[PDB]
């Protein structure tokens, strides 16, 4: 399910010399919860939308409890459509690998 | 054998004596001042009790969680990953103690840097250059109620599979693993806001796929001095793990 | 300058004029700065350079 | 003004201008089209030294590691030919060879 | 953990290399070259270490 | 500072600058105890963090209560 | 010799060496010079108008 | 001109055209010494360069002082 262009997006977030520290502040406060992520979905839909436009990379790629909750719980047009396709192709791969 | 520090953890009947649960935020509106009582009074160097959310046997599966951490992330990042510990009650001292968050005169549907002073939050919101509204930070304040304590390291020693139960010494039948509870894994922090990460986070190298030198050399200036004194430990394979971990 | 006394002699600049723009030519300049010494050669004889 | 009018980008000359444009200024204050070319410079030039540490061994000889010897790119006796921050006191204190 | 992080890296001056970590950087031929005993003596068994 | 995270750089004394606030009267309700004067202002600042977070979430549940039937349909009559 | 002091956070001797000696003379095909500046003339142009 | 950079082409005598300026009184405070009249107007021009640069940076630190708590929140009351 993973194509090579998605790894070209994920790997550049690893080698980002200007990675946003603010999404660590969220992931400390969220710490992977069901109810707590619902309370901040009008915030993290902006942080992704302000990071996919300022550069070609996408954020919140740290823990599984933030990638899974973006895909399965939005299903919407909050994140740009070009960015939200990469998030589905990650969880399209993992469900394929199991 | 779940080794929470010194005391072991054998049977599930000892669950309330070693593992503290914190359920939904909505169900704990009665016990909510009781949570802050243990944030000051109790010594967090000898607590010997970790904090987790209560598990849901129908929500998650470990294999989808396991493939995200051991397979896809070290390959797509070439092994640049360090384990991070969080001081949570020093995090929310930035967000709540703001001045636009506290005062109720300021419009809730308003930008943040129109009203925020010289502090850390002017410069943390200079990193991403994000413009949230006031309510958006105000809900991030509300996470401090059920917020966990200092990130604890619980080591898991299991017996090996009965295919492999042959070894020389007696401890060789058991193979171990460290699970960093209530922390998270992270990339290299930008050097323009290293001073803010120094005032929020601290690194814990705890696993061979997550003990990387050139990521941890951002998170604390002592380890940045550790690399420049001897350049033998710039590689992820060679790098020295603390034997207490 | 005394061109007989530096780590960058004359023929490094002679190669630098006739370089190509190919990214392979970046790899040539990095492999150029091997130090031609005796305990350098052990590091290349292991990796079959 | 220079990336829109001509198809070329400025400040290539010194390193310190190239480095600070990547770390600071993550905004769209300079366009996203020209911002990738700066990030491909430092994103690759950090990847150049990672291959150099793979030839350079884990082991040492004395106090000086083998990494200081095998390549002049790693050898701190080679200095970058422009000094804006004081390198001269660093090489005196660290080295065993007299400067 | 910031106490355990800080006791171990405070005054460390000489870094150790284990047995197994100095085999994962060696190529396929230098472990079989006769200049190395200790990298070759401790590969007794396939399944074990 | 070897056993602690470095302290953030934030301007001091939020109480003297604004309030005019009911929860600042709740800040005085916390007893000093055996703590010193400088250490009391630290823990009084930490207690303000807990009061603001409890305040806005209680206002948040009133916000996500959802629109109701009877009061809305009556105003649609006009 | 008037030089601002070195912070060990900002300083990278390996990276600047790769930029000045490898990547620049290739991409410029060895067309580079050393530039001198009369700094007190720089302000009299910029300011005094 | 073999040991100097060529002089720029700039119109002369900024003092007689505008001021009305306090730092031009500071220009007269510099003593002539053994320098000739033509050489004094050169070094008096160089001293004006130092006064303007010191003036605007001192105004710049007042600009980057940042917005303050007490004065801003009081004006939000109205």
């Amino acid at each position: 399910v993973i194509d090579q262009l998605t790894i070209d997006v994920i790997q550049e977030t690893a080698f980002d010399p200007a990675y946003p520290l603010f999404c660590y502040v969220i992931e400390a406060m969220i710490h992977g919860q069901e109810e707590k992520f619902v309370m901040n979905m009008p915030l993290i839909a902006l942080v992704i939308q302000t990071y996919w436009v300022n550069s070609g990379k996408l954020a919140f790629v740290n823990s599984y409890h933030m990638v899974r909750f973006i895909c399965t719980h939005m299903g919407n047009g909050s994140i740009p459509k070009e960015a939200h396709g990469h998030y589905r192709k990650i969880l399209g791969e993992l469900i394929a690998l199991e | 054998i779940i080794k929470i520090g010194d005391q072991n953890y054998d049977n599930p009947q000892n669950r309330a004596t070693f593992i503290n649960l914190r359920g939904r935020m909505e169900d704990l509106v009665n016990n909510l001042v009781n949570i802050y009582q243990t944030r000051v009074n109790e010594d967090h160097d000898e607590r010997h009790v970790l904090d987790v959310a209560p598990l849901d046997e129908n929500d998650y599966n470990p294999v989808l969680e396991k493939l995200f951490y051991y397979v896809l992330m070290p390959v797509c990042s070439n092994g640049h990953m360090c384990g991070m510990g969080v001081d949570y009650q020093n995090v929310a001292l930035t967000l709540t103690y703001n001045g636009p968050v506290f005062a109720d005169v300021v419009n809730a549907q308003d930008d943040i840097l129109l009203h925020l002073e010289n502090g850390t939050l002017k410069d943390i919101l200079q990193a991403g250059d994000i413009r949230p509204t006031v309510d958006m930070i105000r809900v991030l304040c509300t996470s401090f109620l059920t917020c966990p304590f200092v990130t604890q390291a619980a080591r898991v020693i299991t017996k090996r599979d009965p295919a492999q139960s042959f070894a020389t010494h007696e401890y060789g039948k058991d193979v171990a693993q460290t699970v960093l509870v209530n922390g998270f894994g992270a990339f290299a922090v930008a050097d323009r806001s290293r001073e803010a990460a120094e005032t929020m986070f601290y690194p814990v190298p705890f696993n061979k796929l997550y003990a990387d030198p050139l990521v941890a050399a951002t998170l604390h200036p002592l380890l940045a001095n550790y690399v420049t004194r001897l350049p033998n430990q710039r590689n992820a394979v060679v790098f020295n793990v603390p034997s207490n971990l | 300058m005394a061109e007989y006394e530096e780590w960058h002699k004359s023929p490094v600049a002679a190669y630098a004029a006739s370089c190509q723009a190919t990214p392979g030519a970046i790899s040539a300049m990095v492999s150029m700065h091997q130090k031609l010494s005796a305990p350098s050669f052990i590091c290349q004889a292991k990796h079959r350079m | 003004t220079y990336w829109v009018n001509s198809g070329k980008l400025a400040f290539v000359n010194s390193y310190h201008m190239v480095r600070f444009i990547c770390t600071h200024m993550g905004n769209g204050s300079i366009p996203k089209e020209a911002h990738g070319h700066y990030r491909k410079i430092l994103g690759e030039l950090i990847a150049l030294e990672q291959a150099l540490l793979k030839l350079a061994g884990h082991e040492t000889v004395g106090r000086t590691p083998i990494t200081h010897l095998v390549s002049a790119l790693l050898d701190p006796h080679l200095l970058p030919p422009f000094a804006y921050h004081d390198v001269f006191t660093d090489l005196m204190q660290k080295s065993s060879r007299q400067p | 953990l910031f106490r355990t992080f800080h006791q171990y890296y405070m005054g460390k001056n000489v870094a150790f290399v284990p047995d197994v970590a100095q085999k994962a950087l060696v190529t396929t031929e230098d472990l079989l070259h006769p200049t190395s005993h200790r990298l070759l003596r401790l590969e007794v068994h396939p399944f074990f270490d | 500072s070897n056993f602690k995270v470095r302290d953030p750089v934030i301007q001091e004394r939020l109480d003297h600058d604004y309030a005019h606030h009911p929860l600042v009267a709740r800040m005085n309700t916390l007893d000093q105890g055996n703590m010193s004067q400088a250490e009391y202002l630290v823990q009084k600042r930490h207690y303000l963090v807990f009061l603001i977070a409890h305040h806005y979430y209680e206002a948040y549940l009133r916000r996500m209560g959802g629109i109701q039937r009877r009061d809305h349909l009556q105003t649609l009559r006009d």
